[PDB]
């Protein structure tokens, strides 16, 4: 829910180089998507468990 | 002049011979099916792994 509306403004806001916002995109994508990363990866550990439990 | 005693012995020994056997076999066929579980879901996690990163 966040993750694909964060890249949509990232499609919205640079059709052309904007370079005022161009240092904060960098930082906003790579704290995304390491957030996301991390969010998955504890997911799949979580639901492997829960099938090894039976 | 009927042997009902030993009747009833020999019948008791074969009954306890099966008894302890099925108890015997059925534990390690039950530990054999634990451990087919736990190594599919090894394999599963092992190769998941290996398409995440190709």
């Amino acid at each position: 829910g966040v993750a694909t509306q964060l890249l949509a403004a990232y499609i919205l806001l640079f059709d052309e180089y904007n370079e005022k916002k161009a240092s904060a995109q960098k930082d906003i994508l790579i704290k995304v998507l390491d957030d996301g990363i991390t969010k998955l990866n504890e997911a799949q550990k979580s639901l492997l468990v829960s099938s090894q439990s039976f | 002049v009927i042997p009902w005693q030993t009747f009833d012995e020999t019948i008791k020994e074969l009954s306890r011979f099966k008894q302890e056997y099925s108890q015997a076999a059925s534990v390690l066929v039950g530990d054999i099916k634990t451990l087919l579980m736990d190594s599919q879901d090894k394999y599963f996690e092992a190769t998941q792994t290996v398409y995440e990163w190709c």
